[PDB]
């Protein structure tokens, strides 16, 4: 297949820099244009920018609300192309998508998270849902982990470090008028007595490089 | 400047149409637009390009025709994998600019009933000297839910966090609401109700201290 990874996402303040890398995969770096595209937090697509290949002396373009404050870079060398974003502001918060562009957007990467805000960044706390019979609505047990009290997106969640996702689901997260996120990860589980197997949530809020692994246990 | 229609309804196995309407001076003397399908909370897809074309790796029922101002999609056969949100976009030669359109979305027609979890503070938030009830609201349509808590029989709107639905990997809907107390509050009644209302019917969790 062809991979397409962004990576340095999280939170600035207004007026600082921060700037994205892209690594590529399964596609010859060298002959194929990049692109990035930006989706602000419920709006539409709105282009960034483009870099065209070495061959053709590495020209860029950008969109108007971009152009003068963000510069777009390459390094062949390394495999990967270079998002530079130098004066920001809130109206920039968005969800950056690292794409190719050929002769329209052939592909396009996972998108990383820039959320510009004065706010400080907060790791989340993480607690045990103790599994239960009577936690549900429905016929099964569930048993899960709370993740509170983050800023900002994205926390991601696992379980059993990834070998356990059958009984998963991973809710989005509410914004509190804390203005911090909170978020939660249930599995759906035969009984509330769970004896020899083992329940590990993996939270993992990369904006803060923070990581918990929390197990999960029957209440006393 | 492209412009699209908000929302497009359709029913299943029929054929539906959306409107990519630009101007005389950009699409009208020089036609080439593409077209992309981006499903909630993932990355945007090229279903169609150059108008006309598509990649072995797309989907047959999606297609494209244009007059001279405004380019359309078309979708044959409609499921719910289709609903999604749809954008078109264009780009001249070189020292110029992308356009995109705004976003567009299509809908299906069943109906269910939500799934309904909840849990009391941790012991361990417990000792931490906080409290939070977590409501979790699952595989429900259409979405749209009212989520209410009451603390024994009285109703609690203080420290109430709710999300707004959201389009589930299903195609039906998920939803979370946290209730935040002191562990003295918590300890202070009987009962803690989480009550979802949907269609005008009520599912209700309730949690004790134990």
């Amino acid at each position: 297949e062809v991979q397409l990874l962004e990576s340095g996402g999280g939170l600035v303040k207004p007026g600082g820099s921060l700037r994205l890398s892209c690594e590529a995969s399964g596609l010859t770096f060298s002959n194929v244009w990049m692109s990035w595209v930006r989706q602000a937090p419920g709006k539409g697509l709105e282009w960034v920018g483009r870099i065209k290949r070495k061959s053709e002396g590495a020209t860029t373009d950008y969109g108007a609300p971009v152009k003068g404050r963000f510069t777009l870079s390459r390094d062949d060398s390394k495999n990967t192309v270079y998002l530079q974003m130098n004066s920001l502001k809130i109206d920039d918060t968005a969800v950056y998508y690292c794409s190719t562009l050929t002769r329209y957007f052939d592909y396009w990467g996972q998108g990383a998270l820039v959320t510009v805000s004065s706010a400080s960044t907060k790791g989340p706390s993480v607690f045990p849902l103790a599994p239960s019979s009577k936690s549900t609505s429905g016929g099964t047990a569930a048993l899960g982990c709370l993740v509170k009290d983050y800023f900002p997106e994205p926390v991601t969640v696992s379980w059993n470090s990834g070998a356990l996702t059958s009984g998963v689901h991973t809710f989005p997260a509410v914004l509190q008028s804390s203005g911090l996120y909170s978020l939660s990860s249930v599995v759906t589980v035969p009984s509330s007595s769970l004896g020899t197997q083992t329940y590990i949530c993996n939270v993992n809020h990369k904006p803060s490089n923070t990581k918990v692994d929390k197990r999960v246990e029957p209440k006393s | 400047a492209l412009t699209q229609p908000a929302s497009v309804s359709g029913s299943p196995g029929q054929s539906i149409t959306i409107s990519c309407t630009g101007t005389s001076s950009d699409v009208g003397t020089y036609d080439l637009v593409s077209w992309y399908q981006q499903h909630p909370g993932k990355s945007p897809k090229l279903m169609i390009y150059a108008d006309i074309k598509r990649p072995s790796g797309v989907s047959h029922r999606f297609s494209g025709s244009k007059s001279g101002n405004t380019a359309s999609l078309t979708i044959s056969g409609l499921q719910s994998a289709d609903e999604a949100d749809y954008y078109c976009c264009l780009y001249a030669g070189s020292s110029t600019s992308v356009i995109f359109g705004g976003g567009t979305k299509v809908t299906g027609q069943p109906k269910a009933a939500p799934s309904v979890t909840l849990f009391p503070p941790s012991s361990e938030e417990l000792q931490a000297n906080k409290a939070t009830l977590v409501c979790l609201i699952s595989d429900f349509y259409p979405g749209a839910v009212t989520v209410a808590w009451k603390a024994d029989s009285s109703p609690v709107k203080a420290g109430v966090e709710t999300t707004t639905p959201s389009k589930q990997s299903n195609n039906k809907y998920a939803a979370s609401s946290y209730l935040s107390l002191t562990p003295e509050q918590w300890k202070s009644h009987r009962s803690y109700s989480c009550q979802v209302t949907h269609e005008g019917s009520t599912v209700e969790k309730t949690v004790a201290p134990t």
